[PDB]
């Protein structure tokens, strides 16, 4: 599985955790809400809630996020959105 | 502090 | 064209205001990002910020919402996700 | 304030 970056306000070692946790999440889950549960679950678990994710092959988004606090990118083949309000 | 961006994707 | 809610936190009026919001946007753009720009910035100006909105063929998400402010939908082949925080 | 989940193909 292939990571790419697309948009990211958020810091190095927090982008990694995006990555390192999507992946827990597709090697667990193949239904894009269950892979988008695990990955939202963990960052308010470690980084203090409340965060919201979305999974897919095809969605366009337009969200207002808290600073610092917003990842966009690729993982393979699905692009995922996870960010705070 | 918040700020507004849009995705897209198609593959 | 044909709508169907799929899940719906929200008023019944605010319901079909969110499918004739998202009418206008497909008349206006193709492009999803676009599409949920318009809707979430509408919502934003008629029922006061922060909303969040998502608009795909495919994707699967995980978000917190805010009570009463949370729909998901489809219109046409499109599927909408439309929320507050 | 409530989560769910939402998931869509076709």
């Amino acid at each position: 599985r292939k990571a790419v970056i697309k948009n990211a306000d958020m810091s190095e070692e927090m982008q990694q955790d995006a990555v390192d946790c999507a992946t827990q999440a597709l090697e667990k889950y193949n239904i894009e809400k269950d892979i988008a549960a695990y990955i939202k679950k963990e960052f308010d678990k470690k980084y203090n809630p409340t965060w919201h994710c979305i999974v897919g092959r095809n969605f366009g988004s337009y969200v207002t996020h808290e600073t610092r606090h917003f990842i966009y990118f690729y993982l393979g083949q699905v692009a995922i959105l996870l960010f705070k309000s | 502090y918040s700020s507004t961006t849009g995705t897209q994707c198609d593959i």
